[PDB]
């Protein structure tokens, strides 16, 4: 019977899906501005024995 | 003698006030209880010196548990 | 509490009480239907004084346009009852 | 307040209104009762001194002079009955007056209380609905062709008629509503 | 309202208060003035040679 | 900050794919969710801004404005569904589409990093507003209002565009961070004076400045309720935001280019407050109130001090909420009696008590009763003006006396006295209207509880 | 208590006189304060003791964040955007710290005025002098920068003041 319920209330995932996609695109945008990661004079730091990058 | 007093309908204003109180309380009583329980059983952090060679996480620079979370 | 619920009988009693204290009206010859000008032989100034005495008795003012028309104790009682929402 | 006004006031009406105003202001000046009675008798004698003047022009001149004297000698703070237009309780209870049509908007739960009162209200509404058209017809008949000339309304004349335009006079809220 | 009320101190008010406390303690201990009218060291500034 | 932009763009097809009798519910629910998401922008720093990308950034000045926009959308939806009941489904969806597009344009306008992108979005906001006014307004004057709304704006903004491109040919950039860091003083020449005027007049006509304000009473009176809400609450603040952004490149010319505008703002604040005392239309009174408050904001921006900037930010937020609430309150009576004449319906406290309480609270916030944020902004601006010149306390003082008067006048005319006898169609207040009033007023006092969130970057 | 540094917020040694009863009548203040103690101060103390016992079982720490020093705006080339950015951030942090220093001094002044009572005009001279000095320094540093302030405008102001002072000194030397 979920067919009618789905075809009546499938418009309720558009905005949450848009929120998730916007978060993903913001992370992708952050990925393109790492030219000074761990390179500023104020925050330059030696890496821990395990961690690869200071922030993502 | 007791006489009828003509007034406007007070039903709808009372209903609105009751509904608003109900919803505000429905979400705000659990929040108050949670805040009190967190404060009692998970207090605030105590300021301390950074131990040598330690790199704290960013949320470790705040003292209240809810703010840290 | 507040003042008692004024009734028609009380209003009529007070109106007649005021009228029998007027020296220009004979008490025995006075009735609730007596006309001020025809039956009692009073002029307009006496009627103005009677209206003012009613106003003093009942503690409120009767406008001139309404006060001109009242000519017997019954009209005065009816006007007072209508003003004060007296039905019994 | 109840009577329909005329087009103008007559000379006798103006004289009587001046007499009442003068006596009221004199009472305002003469606070004590015996003094007021004395000066009120003097004022009545002064008023009826010129009662038998057959010359109307002289009568209106005397009235003019009397009104000028009154305006000069009026009490600046005369006594006003508390519910009179200048009194301290003039419109005190107007905020408690609620028109009857508001009762039509009560929720049915509110109307569940007071069943008999609302049955009587329905009876009154039925009476008004049945009487309206006859009231309108009577007004149409009794009105002169060039429109009404005064604000006086006629009474009911037929077997079971009601005086036209009676609803808002009869269903006044009250003088002390709440 | 609860989320805004418990927002973490990214405005650095408490950090600034603690830094000022340390500065005041040090300067009052060593007898230095609490604040200097110059916020930049004059040895790093080269004024124009001639003012005439 | 695509996590806010994308959900609105998703509101668009969600509205256009909804069932005919679920458009309002879905739009309101997801608008409220978007407002809740946008609440996270209030976490700001003390040194710089949140630089999300090359295109968008968030400051301590724009974040409360974004929160106000996203919060105003659901209130507009709630206020609109009453008078649009007879409308067809397609036209209702088109109206909601206009509202959503306006929100999207405002959101992108408040966060653009470059001045030309800001200009493009700040002009793009014109189309949905004009369509809403001229298509869903009630009277024949709306058409004229639309024209007055359009050209008054464009005659200010076309010079600005020219100036903008000229600046990019001189400094090489219109990025706001680069513009701030590489700032150079403006010399005293005729060319610099006209550049200053080109950079300032568009925002001046947006506020609006006294003498350039005639479009506002027309547009804000003839518009439907949602149009008036968004015109008073957000669209007037575009001028203030743009002025506070653009003034970073105008020093030290402003030091003497502000005199005519300061004189106009102070005297016209007195004048519009006086005009409010003799007004027969209830909506026009609220519009002229907006003009007076915006004159205060203009003075604050022109004197260029940290206290004046904080006061301007607080006043813009507070005025947005208060004026939107007042417009909704007037709209309830208009929907009941179908007339905007203030003295038509009187003694409404006897018939509608809770609505009378809402009226009292709205008029109390209008006259800046302490400790409301209205009063905080007004007092900060007055203190800064006193530092600028001790004589200003005269004019400002007079304003404080007049405002309260007309404010209380409005209340006393509508709620007190005796009810009109022949008006017998005043129904009890609906739950929707009471909820609208509460959702306006509660955030005001909540913001009073924590005023540093609306005090700006200074 | 130990929550704050007592050198940053100093107080006098708190001399208070001993009770010297001269009347056989009882003191209503002492009776009322004994009742207040027994009826208010003890349950609150017990509640605080319970809360502190719960807190002691969960002890965690937060740290004061440390910032190193970067080159100032004086050591930055004219169009070097990155060095200017770092210097401007450092200058803004210093501005906030200076504001908090002024706030501490004002707190001292206000506390002394309340504490000294009727003798405040003479007994608060040192706090007033400290506030005068700090206020003069702060006004020299930061006043009149206006909205849209920056490190460059502060440097220009300091250079202008330095030029005026150098000219005045050389003109007084020629006297
Ligand atoms: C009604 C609706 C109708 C519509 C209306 C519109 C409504 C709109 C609402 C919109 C939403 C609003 C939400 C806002 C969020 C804000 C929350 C927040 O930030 O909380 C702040 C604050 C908590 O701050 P915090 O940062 O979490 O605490 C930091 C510490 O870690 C903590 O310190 P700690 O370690 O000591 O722990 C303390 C702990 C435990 O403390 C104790 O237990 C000790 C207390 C004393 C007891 C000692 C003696 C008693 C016991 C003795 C006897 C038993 C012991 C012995 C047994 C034997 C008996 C003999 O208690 C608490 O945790 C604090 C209480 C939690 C309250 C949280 C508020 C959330 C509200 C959200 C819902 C909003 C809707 C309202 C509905 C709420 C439900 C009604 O909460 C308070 O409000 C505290 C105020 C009380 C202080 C005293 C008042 C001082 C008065 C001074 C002024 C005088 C002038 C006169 C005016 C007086 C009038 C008041
Ligand atoms: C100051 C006392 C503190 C008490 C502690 C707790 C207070 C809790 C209040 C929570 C917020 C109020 C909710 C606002 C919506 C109004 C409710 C409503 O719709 O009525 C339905 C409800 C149902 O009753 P009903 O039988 O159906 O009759 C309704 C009829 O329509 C007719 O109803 P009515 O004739 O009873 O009138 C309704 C009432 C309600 O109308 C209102 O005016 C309430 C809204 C406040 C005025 C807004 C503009 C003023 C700007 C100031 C902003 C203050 C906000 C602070 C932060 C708030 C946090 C949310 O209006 C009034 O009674 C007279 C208003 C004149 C107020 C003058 C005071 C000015 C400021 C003085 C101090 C404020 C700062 C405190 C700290 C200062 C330093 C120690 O009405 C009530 O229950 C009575 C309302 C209670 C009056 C509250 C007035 C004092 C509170 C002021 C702010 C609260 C500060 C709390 C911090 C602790 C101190
Ligand atoms: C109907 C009946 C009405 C009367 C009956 C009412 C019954 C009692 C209820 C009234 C409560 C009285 C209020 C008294 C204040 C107590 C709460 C206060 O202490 O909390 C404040 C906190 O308040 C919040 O900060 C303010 C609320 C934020 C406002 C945002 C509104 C939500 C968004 C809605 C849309 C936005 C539209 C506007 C756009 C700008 C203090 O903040 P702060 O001093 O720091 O706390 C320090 C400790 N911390 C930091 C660890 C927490
Ligand atoms: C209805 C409201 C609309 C919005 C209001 C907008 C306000 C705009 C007003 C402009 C403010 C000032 C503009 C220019 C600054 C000075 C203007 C001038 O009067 O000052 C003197 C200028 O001297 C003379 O006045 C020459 C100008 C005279 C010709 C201008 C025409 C003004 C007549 C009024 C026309 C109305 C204009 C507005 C139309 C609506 C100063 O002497 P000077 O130091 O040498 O000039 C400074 C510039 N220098 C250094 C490059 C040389
Ligand atoms: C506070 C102090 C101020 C007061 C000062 C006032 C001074 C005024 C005193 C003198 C004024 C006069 O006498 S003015 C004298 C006016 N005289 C006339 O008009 C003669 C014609 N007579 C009539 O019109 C009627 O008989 C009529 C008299 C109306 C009786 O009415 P009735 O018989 O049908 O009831
Ligand atoms: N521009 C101000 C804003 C602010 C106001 C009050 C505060 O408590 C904090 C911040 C800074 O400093």
């Amino acid at each position: 019977n979920v067919l009618q319920i789905v075809r009546d209330h499938w418009v309720h995932i558009l905005v949450p899906v848009g929120f998730v996609f916007g978060c993903y695109l913001d992370r992708r945008s952050d990925e393109k501005l790492t030219a000074f990661r761990n390179k500023s004079l104020l925050f330059k730091r030696e890496l821990r024995p395990n961690e690869e990058v200071t922030w993502k | 003698k007791r006489l009828f007093i003509i007034k406007p309908s007070g039903f709808y204003d009372r209903r609105f006030l009751k509904l608003m109180r109900f919803y505000i309380l429905l979400t705000g009583i659990p929040v108050a209880i949670g805040i009190t329980l967190v404060n009692v059983f998970i207090g605030e952090a105590e300021l301390a010196d950074i131990p040598e060679g330690y790199v704290p996480e960013h949320w470790e620079y705040f003292k209240h548990p809810i703010s840290r979370w | 509490s507040d003042a008692p619920p004024l009734t028609l009988e009380a209003i009529k009693d007070r109106v007649l009480y005021v009228l029998k204290l007027y020296d220009k009206i004979d008490p025995e010859k006075l009735s609730v239907n007596s006309h001020f000008m025809k039956d009692l032989g009073l002029d307009s100034l006496d009627q103005v004084e009677i209206i003012m005495a009613m106003e003093d008795e009942f503690g409120f003012e009767i406008p001139d346009i309404d006060a001109e028309k009242l000519m017997c104790p019954q009209e005065i009682v009816d006007y007072i009852a209508d003003k004060k929402d007296v039905y019994e | 307040a109840f009577s329909a006004p005329a087009a103008y006031l007559t000379h006798q009406q103006k004289v009587l209104r001046l007499y009442k105003r003068a006596l009221r202001h004199l009472e305002s000046w003469c606070v004590h009762r015996d003094k007021y009675r004395y000066f009120a008798c003097l004022m009545r004698a002064r008023f009826d001194e010129h009662k038998n003047e057959k010359d109307m022009v002289k009568a209106t001149q005397l009235l003019r002079q009397a009104e000028e004297e009154f305006w000069y000698g009026q009490h600046p703070q005369p006594y006003i009955f508390p519910e009179s237009p200048g009194g301290t309780s003039y419109e005190r209870y107007e905020c408690y007056k609620v028109p009857e049509w508001c009762l039509d908007d009560w929720h049915p739960s509110e109307k569940a209380m007071y069943p008999d009162y609302f049955a009587k209200r329905e009876q009154w509404k039925r009476l008004r609905r049945e009487s309206w058209e006859r009231e309108v017809k009577q007004l149409q008949e009794e009105t002169p062709p060039g429109g009404p000339r005064t604000e006086a309304l006629p009474p009911a004349r037929k077997e079971g008629d009601l005086p036209p335009l009676w609803w808002h006079i009869v269903t006044r809220p009250r003088e002390r509503p709440m | 309202s609860t989320f805004v009320a418990y927002l973490p101190d990214y405005r650095m008010q408490e950090w600034a208060r603690r830094e000022a406390e340390r500065l005041v303690k040090y300067r009052e201990a060593n007898g230095l003035p609490l604040m200097e009218s110059n916020c930049f060291d004059p040895n790093k500034i080269q004024l124009p040679e001639d003012e005439d | 900050m695509l996590k806010i932009i994308i959900p609105t763009t998703m509101l668009l097809p969600m509205t256009w794919m909804s069932k005919h009798n679920m458009i309002w519910i879905n739009a309101t629910v997801h608008s409220l969710l978007i407002s809740l998401i946008s609440l996270s922008l209030l976490n700001q720093l003390g040194e710089n801004s949140l630089n999300f990308s090359l295109t968008f950034f968030s400051d301590s000045l724009s974040a409360p404005l974004l929160v106000l926009t996203t919060w105003l959308l659901p209130l507009m939806l709630m206020a609109s569904q009453s008078h649009l009941s007879k409308e067809t489904t397609t036209r209702k969806k088109l109206y909601i589409t206009m509202l959503i597009l306006l929100q999207l344009f405002l959101i992108m306008t408040f966060t653009a990093t470059e001045l030309i992108l800001f200009y493009i979005l700040f002009e793009a906001t014109l189309v949905p507003t004009l369509i809403i006014i001229t298509r869903w307004g009630n009277q024949t004057e709306r058409l004229n209002a639309g024209l007055y709304f359009l050209f008054y704006t464009l005659a200010g903004s076309l010079p600005l565009l020219v100036a903008l491109v000229y600046i990019q040919n001189t400094t090489g950039s219109l990025n706001f961070l680069i513009i701030h860091y590489w700032s150079h003083p403006l010399s005293n020449s005729w060319s610099n004076i006209f550049m200053w005027l080109a950079c300032i007049m568009a925002f001046m006509v947006k506020m609006p400045l006294y003498g350039l304000h005639l479009w506002l009473p027309k547009a804000h009176v003839e518009a439907p309720i949602a149009g008036s809400m968004v015109l008073a609450a957000v669209l007037l603040k575009l001028g203030g935001y743009g002025m506070m952004r653009i003034t970073t490149i105008l020093n030290p010319l402003t030091n003497y280019m502000a005199y005519p505008f300061l004189m106009l703002s102070m005297w016209g604040m007195i004048m519009t407050s006086s005009i409010c005392l003799r007004q027969t239309d209830l909506k026009s009174l609220i519009a002229y109130s907006s003009v007076s408050h915006m004159a205060l904001v203009i003075v604050a921006i022109m004197i260029q001090t940290p206290w004046s900037f904080m006061g301007a930010t607080a006043l813009m937020i507070a005025h947005g909420l208060t004026s939107s609430m007042l417009f909704c309150l007037a709209n309830t009576n208009y929907e009941r009696v179908h007339s905007r004449t203030m003295i038509l319906a009187r003694g409404l406290q006897t018939l509608l008590p809770l609505m009378a309480t809402w009226w009292l609270v709205a008029s109390l916030t209008n006259l800046a009763l302490p400790p409301s944020i209205n009063l905080i902004g007004e007092l900060f601006i007055i203190t800064a003006s006193f530092s600028w010149s001790n004589i200003t306390i005269i004019l400002m003082g007079m304003n404080m006396m007049i405002t309260a008067l007309y404010s209380l006048y409005m209340l006393i005319t509508t709620q007190r006295g005796k009810y009109t006898h022949h008006i017998n169609n005043i129904k009890p207040s609906f739950t929707r209207e009471n909820a609208l009033m509460a959702l306006h007023i509660l955030p005001l006092l909540l913001l009073t509880l924590n005023p540093k969130m609306i005090l700006g970057p200074l | 208590p130990d929550s704050w540094d007592k050198d940053v917020y100093p107080e006098p040694p708190r001399r208070t006189p001993a009770p010297a009863p001269q009347t056989s009548l009882p003191n209503p203040v002492t009776y009322l304060t004994k009742i207040f103690d027994l009826l208010v101060d003890r349950p609150v103390t017990l509640a605080r003791e319970f809360i502190e016992q719960q807190h002691a079982k969960n002890r965690y720490y937060y740290y004061h964040r440390e910032f190193r020093r970067v080159p100032d705006i004086t050591e930055c080339e004219e169009k070097d955007i990155l060095c200017m950015f770092e210097a401007e951030m450092q200058w803004r942090r210093d501005y906030k710290v200076d504001q908090e220093i002024v706030n501490i001094i004002q707190e001292r002044l206000k506390a002394c005025q309340q504490r000294e009572g009727e003798s405040y005009r003479q007994n608060c001279a040192k706090e007033l002098e400290q506030f005068t000095q700090v206020s003069k320094a702060f006004q020299d540093r930061y006043s009149d920068l206006g909205a849209h302030y920056s490190a460059r405008k502060c440097l220009a102001k300091q250079k202008q003041r330095m030029l005026a002072e150098r000219k005045a000194a050389k003109e007084a030397a020629a006297a």
